[PDB]
C-alpha cells in the first residue's frame, strides 16, 4: 500500500506521476 | 472512486494505475 | 482575462481547480 | 491536445473546460 | 506581471499558501 | 479557483480555504 492518504491535489499528482505518458482521469468520488 | 480509495482510506499503486487512461 | 501559459503540473492543477466536482482527464499531448 | 493547446501555444478558460469530465 | 502566468502562479501560490497540506478546488 | 484569483487579486485568507 502506499504509506499515507492522498487528497486533492496530492492524490492529482500522484496520478499524473504514476500514469505517465498514458495520462489519467480523475473524478473527485 | 479514487478518492474514497486513496483520500479516504489509504489505497496502492495497483489502484491508481486503474485510473491511468 | 488573456489567454494562459500552462506546463506541467501547473496545467494538471488548472484543470483538477477548473473542472472541480465534474473531474477532468489528462494526456501530455 | 490540451498541451499543445496551453503549453506550446497560450488557451482559453473554455478550452481548459473541454478536458473537464 | 505577466498575465499570461496567471493561473500558473495561482497554482505556486495555493502550494505556498497550503505547503505539505495540499490543496483542492471548494473552499 | 482560477476564475476569481485571475479576474482579481486573492487574499492570503482566501487561498486557505482551499487548503485540505
Amino acid at each position: 500500500f502506499v504509506n499515507q492518504h492522498l487528497c486533492g491535489s496530492h492524490l492529482v499528482e500522484a496520478l499524473h506521476l504514476v500514469c505517465g505518458e498514458r495520462g489519467f482521469h480523475y473524478t473527485p468520488k | 472512486g479514487i478518492v474514497e480509495q486513496c483520500c479516504t482510506s489509504i489505497c496502492s499503486l495497483e489502484q491508481l494505475e486503474n485510473y491511468c487512461n
